[PDB]
RNA sequence: ACCGUGAGGGAAAGGUGAAAAGAACCCCGGGAGGGGAGUGAAAUAGAGCCUGAAACCGUGGGCUUACAAGCAGUCACGGCCCCGCAAGGGGUUGUGGCGUGCCUAUUGAAGCAUGAGCCGGCGACUCACGGUCGUGGGCGAGCUUAAGCCGUUGAGGCGG
RNA sequence: UGAGGGCGCGAGCGAUAACGUCCGCGUCCGAGCGCGGGAACAACCGAGACCGCCAGCUAAGGCCCCCAAGUCUGGGCUAA
RNA sequence: GGCGGUAGGGGAGCGUUCCCGAUGCCGAUGAAGGCCGACCCGCGAGGGCGGCUGGAGGUAAGGGAAGUGCGAAUGCCGGC
C-alpha cells in the first residue's frame, strides 16, 4: 500500500524579499505551503510550512505595474467595485501586495484558508522573533 | 355493472383524464384481457392414440410389470374376495397397480383400494396407465385390445 | 388462474433500500429516489474504480519529484537515467523509498546523473 | 532487507515475513513457488538491468478463492440501458518464506 | 424499576403536548408538578391526570415511595384522527385533521 | 387555489430548524411567606393569604 | 348510507379467542384511558381484538456539525463508536480527487419542453377462427375428421 | 426507419451577414450527454469503454502555483 | 480473433398463480408471510443459511396452463 505518515512536526522559513520579482518569489512560496518539497507530502492533512517574509515595501515588479496594475475589491452596493492600484497600497498596506497573490495560487477549498494562515508578510524588518528563523535563499 | 358515463369534464379539472369506471385503469371496473371460458379440447390423430396405446403396454412388459388373468377366487363382491387372491398372485401393497376387467363385481372388491384404480375395458388412458406402477388386465380386455390392434 | 403481485413488488424495493443506506433523507427511504442515486453511483464508482490510479499515479510523481529535487535535480531529469539504465522495475509507486531509508533511493539518483552528462 | 518482487503484471515490496495477495497461476494450492524476478536489496543492491542478476525469493502458497464480489452495474442515462453485474477477483493467499539465493 | 402509564386517545394535537412534555423531562417529580401546575398551556392538564396517575401506580402496584422518584423518560406518540371537513370557499370541501395524542411517562427511582 | 406558493415540500430538517424557537421557557417561581407552597414572584398564592391583603379560602 | 327535484348515479366496510372463560376486585382520575391482580396455551390475542410491511410522527443511544458554497453521491486516507482471532468487519465523516437528478418527446439537453409530494395495492399483446413460415411428433399415395351414437363419470371407442 | 443535426469542403439563395436555409462528398452526435485537452462547452482534437488491479507505453494537448510534467539548453524578437 | 450501444432481431434464464406428479411428502420439535445479517451459491433476475415474529398450511426433480415481474400515464383506491 501507499505511505502516509501519523503526526507530522512542520518547520519555519526565513525568507526576504528586497529586489525579489514579485510573483516569481511568491510562487515557490505556494509550493513552500503546499509541502511538496516533503516526500512525506500528504494531499489533505495541510503539512504546509510557516514562511515568515521580512520586508516587503521594497518589493519590486516587471514592468511599470506600480503605475499601471489595479487590484479589485467588490463591496455589493452599486458603484462599489473598488479599484485599487498597486502603489496606493505599497504606501499604507503594503502587507497584502503579496498576500492577493499566494491565495491566488493556492487550491480552492476550505485547506487554503488554513495554508495561507501559515503565513505571515511583515514589512520591517525584524520580524516578532519566535524561536527558529531559517532563512531560506 | 358501472354506468357509461364520464366521471368529471377533461376541460378545466386540475386532475387527469377519464371517462366510465368500467376502465381497467381505475380499480374494481372491468377485467384487462381476462379469461373467458373456452374449450381446451382437440382431435388428436388416433395413429397416435393407437400405437400409444400399444407403446405404453409394451412398457410394462418390456420391464415385465404385465398380467393377463382369467382365474378368480374373486368373481364376487368382496373387497376381502380380492386381497387374499393378491396374495396368491404377487401384489403385497408394495407398489401401485392398474386393474382391468368387465366385471363389474372384482372392481367393487378393489374399488375402495387406494393403490388400486379401477378401468374398464375400453378407455386405456394412457395417463392411468403410466400413472400406476404395474398394471393387469384379462382376456376381456385381450380381445378388444386385439380388435384395437392385435 | 390469477396471479396477483403480492411478495414480488416488495422484496425488491427493500433491496433498494439496502444499497441506500445512509443517504440523506428521502434518497434512503423514498423508493424511487433510492433507485435513482444508486444509478450516479455505479456510474460514479466506475469512472473512479478508473480514476484511482490515476489519482495515485500523481502522487507517486509529486512525492518522487519531491525526492529529486531534494538532491537537485528535476523529476524529468531524474527518469531520464532509469530509463536509460533500462530499469522497468521503478513501479511508480515502489519510488516510496524517501521514507522506506533514502539510500535505497539517494543512490538511485546518482545512477541517473550518469548516462546523460 | 528489502524484498521487492514482480508478479502478474503489478510489483511489491516485501519485507520477509508475512501473507500477501496476488493474482492466481497454474499451480496447486498448496506447494511452494519461486520468483527468481527479484529487485533490489535492503543493503542497497541497486539493479542496473531490470531483473536482477539470478537473486529469487521464496514464497508459500495457501488457498484460492475470492474476497468482495464487487458489483458492476453500469447505467447509461436516458436511454433505458441498465445493466446489473458483479463479479469475484481471485488470488492468492501468498506467504512469503525467504530470499535465498 | 420504571413505572408507567398511557393515557390514550387524548383529542390534542400532538405537536402541542411534546412542547410540554419536554419539559418535566429530567425534572424531579416535585419541580414536575410545580412546573405543571402553573404552566399556562392545556396540555399540562392532561398530564396531571397521567403524571401524578403514572407516579401513582408507582405506589398502588409497584411497590415505590413518591418521596422519591423522578421522570425516568416521557414521550408521547400520534393516534388516529378524527375527519371533519371545513367549507372553504365557493364550494370547496377541505377536510380537517383533528388530532388525538397518546401521552406516555414513565418515572424510575432517585437512590437507594 | 392561489397567490405566492411553495415550491418544493419543506424537508425536515428545514421543518425542524424553524422549530428550535419553539421550546418553553419552564414558569418561574418563589416560596410563599409563610406556606411550604411554591408561588409566583408578586403574587398571593392558592391556599395562603398574606398579612396586608387577604386571600383567605376554606376546607 | 351519500348525491340529484328528477329519472339516475352508487360506494366503504369480513377476521379476538376453540370455548366470553371478556377483566370481579383494588388504585390514579370527572369520566375516558391506563397500573395491578385474575381467566386464558398465549392479553407481546383486549372488543375495528389473525398476520402487520411502507410512507408519516416521537423517545433513547453511537458518529458529526456554528470558516462554509452543496443532484447531496463515488474514490482515498485518517478520525470516533461498536463486532471480531491474527489479520479483518460494521456504522459515521473531516479533509483531498471527481461529480450537470429519473422517465417521455425531442437533432438537441443539467435545463426555462411532458409528467410525478410519498408510500402501498389494481393496471396494460391474452383468446376464437382462418392462413404464411419455422419447428416436434404420427402416417406415408395417401393423410384426416365434424356434428352426432355406446359407457365409468375427470375412460375412451365408433362416426369417412 | 422513412422530421434529423454538427463540422471541413464545392456550389445556389441571402447583403462575397446571419449559432439562416436547400443540395453533393465525407466525418461524427443521434445510438458514444461514457474518458482525456479545449476553464466550462453533443458532434473541435485524441481515442471505440466486457469486468478487476495503488502496474507500464502513449495521442491530442501540456511542463511556475490550483495543476501531474524543464522557471531545460542554444539562437533571435517586443516595452505594449 | 470479437464482445459501447437506441429503435429492432435471435438465444438463454430467474420469479409469481394454478394442475399432473399426491389416498405422496415437509409441518405443533412451528408452514406461508413479515423484521433483520458483515454468511454461502449465481455475473444475473434469483436460490439456500443463523436469529426474531407469526400460528396452519406449503409442495421437490420432470411436464403443463397463465389474469404473471412496475417508477412515472396532471394513471385509480386508501393512508400519510
Ligand atoms: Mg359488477
Ligand atoms: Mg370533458
Ligand atoms: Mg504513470
Ligand atoms: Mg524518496
Ligand atoms: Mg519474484
Ligand atoms: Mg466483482
Ligand atoms: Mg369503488
Ligand atoms: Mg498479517
Ligand atoms: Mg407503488
Ligand atoms: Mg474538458
Ligand atoms: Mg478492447
Ligand atoms: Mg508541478
Ligand atoms: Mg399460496
Amino acid at each position: 500500500k501507499t505511505y502516509v505518515p501519523k503526526q507530522v512536526e512542520p518547520r519555519w522559513v526565513l525568507i526576504d524579499a528586497e529586489g525579489k520579482t514579485l510573483g516569481r518569489l511568491a510562487t515557490k512560496i505556494a509550493t513552500l505551503l503546499r509541502g511538496k518539497h516533503r516526500p512525506d507530502w500528504t494531499p489533505n492533512v495541510a503539512m504546509g510550512d510557516f514562511v515568515v517574509v521580512v520586508n516587503a515595501d521594497k518589493i519590486r515588479v516587471t514592468g511599470k505595474k506600480l503605475e499601471q496594475k489595479i487590484y479589485t475589491r467588490y463591496s455589493g452596493y452599486p458603484g462599489g467595485l473598488k479599484k485599487i492600484p498597486l502603489e496606493k497600497m505599497l504606501a499604507t498596506h503594503p502587507e497584502r501586495v503579496l498576500e492577493h497573490a499566494v491565495k491566488g495560487m493556492l487550491p480552492k477549498g476550505p485547506l487554503g484558508r488554513r495554508l495561507f494562515k501559515r503565513l505571515k508578510v511583515y514589512a520591517g524588518p525584524d520580524h516578532p522573533h519566535q524561536a527558529q528563523r531559517p532563512e531560506k535563499l | 355493472a358501472y354506468s357509461g358515463r364520464k366521471i368529471w369534464p377533461q376541460k378545466h379539472t386540475g386532475r387527469a383524464r377519464h371517462g366510465d369506471i368500467g376502465a381497467p385503469i381505475f380499480v374494481g371496473g372491468g377485467v384487462v384481457f381476462g379469461p373467458k371460458p373456452r374449450d381446451y379440447s382437440y382431435t388428436l390423430p388416433k395413429k397416435v392414440r393407437k400405437k400409444g396405446l400399444a407403446m405404453a403396454v409394451a412398457d410394462r412388459a418390456r420391464e415385465g410389470k404385465l398380467l393377463l388373468v382369467e382365474a378368480f377366487a374373486g368373481v364376487n363382491g368382496k373387497t376381502k374376495e380380492f386381497l387374499a387372491w393378491a396374495k396368491e398372485a404377487g401384489l403385497d401393497g408394495s407398489e401401485s397397480v392398474l386393474l382391468v376387467t368387465g366385471n363389474e363385481l372384482v372392481r367393487r372388491a378393489a374399488r375402495n383400494l387406494p393403490w388400486v384404480v379401477t378401468l374398464a375395458p375400453e378407455g386405456l388412458n394412457v395417463y392411468d396407465i403410466v400413472r400406476t406402477e404395474r398394471l393387469v388386465m384379462d382376456l376381456d380386455a385381450w380381445e378388444v385390445f386385439q380388435n384395437r390392434i392385435g | 388462474p390469477r396471479a396477483k403481485t403480492g411478495v414480488v413488488r416488495r422484496r425488491k424495493h427493500k433491496k433498494i433500500l439496502k444499497l441506500a443506506k445512509g443517504y440523506w433523507g428521502l434518497r434512503s427511504k423514498s423508493f424511487r429516489k433510492a433507485r435513482e442515486t444508486l444509478f450516479a453511483a455505479g456510474n460514479y464508482a466506475y469512472a473512479h474504480r478508473k480514476r484511482r490510479k490515476r489519482d495515485f499515479r500523481r502522487l507517486w510523481i509529486v512525492r518522487i519529484n519531491a525526492a529529486c529535487r531534494q538532491h537537485g535535480l528535476n523529476y524529468s531529469t531524474f527518469i531520464h537515467g532509469l530509463k536509460k539504465a533500462g530499469i522497468e522495475v521503478d513501479r511508480k509507486n515502489l519510488a516510496d523509498l524517501a521514507v522506506r531509508e533514502p539510500q535505497v533511493f539517494a543512490e538511485l539518483v546518482e545512477r541517473a546523473k550518469a548516462a546523460q552528462g | 532487507m528489502f524484498a521487492i518482487v514482480k508478479t502478474g503484471g503489478k510489483q511489491y515490496r516485501v519485507e520477509p515475513g508475512l501473507k500477501l495477495r496476488v493474482e492466481k497461476l497454474d499451480a496447486e494450492p498448496g506447494a511452494t513457488v519461486e520468483l527468481p524476478v527479484l529487485l533490489l536489496g535492503g543493503e542497497k543492491t541497486v539493479v542496473g538491468t531490470p531483473v536482477v542478476e539470478g537473486a529469487s525469493v521464496v514464497a508459500e502458497v495457501l488457498g484460492h478463492g475470492r474476497g468482495k464480489k464487487i458489483l458492476v452495474s453500469k447505467f447509461k442515462a436516458k436511454v433505458q440501458y441498465r445493466r446489473k453485474k458483479g463479479h469475484r477477483q481471485p488470488y492468492t493467499e501468498l506467504l512469503i518464506k525467504e530470499i535465498r539465493g | 424499576m420504571e413505572a408507567k402509564a398511557i393515557a390514550r386517545y387524548v383529542r390534542i394535537s400532538p405537536r402541542k403536548v411534546r412542547l410540554v412534555v419536554d419539559l418535566i423531562r429530567g425534572k424531579s417529580l416535585e419541580e414536575a408538578r410545580n412546573i405543571l401546575r402553573y404552566t399556562n398551556k392545556r396540555g399540562a392538564y392532561f398530564v396531571a391526570k397521567v403524571l401524578e396517575s403514572a407516579a401513582a401506580n408507582a405506589v398502588n402496584n409497584h411497590d415505590m415511595l413518591e418521596d422519591r422518584l423522578y421522570v425516568k423518560a416521557a414521550y408521547v406518540d400520534e393516534g388516529p384522527a378524527l375527519k371533519r371537513v371545513l367549507p372553504r370557499a365557493r364550494g370547496r370541501a377541505d377536510i380537517i385533521k383533528k388530532r388525538t395524542s397518546h401521552i406516555t411517562v414513565i418515572l424510575g427511582e432517585k437512590h437507594g | 387555489a392561489k397567490h405566492p406558493v411553495p415550491k418544493k415540500k419543506t424537508s425536515k430538517a428545514r421543518r425542524d430548524a424553524r422549530r428550535s424557537h419553539h421550546a418553553l421557557t419552564p414558569p418561574t417561581l418563589v416560596p410563599c411567606p409563610e406556606c411550604k407552597a411554591m408561588k409566583p414572584p408578586h403574587t398571593v398564592c392558592p391556599e395562603c393569604g398574606y398579612y396586608a391583603g387577604r386571600k383567605v379560602l376554606e376546607v
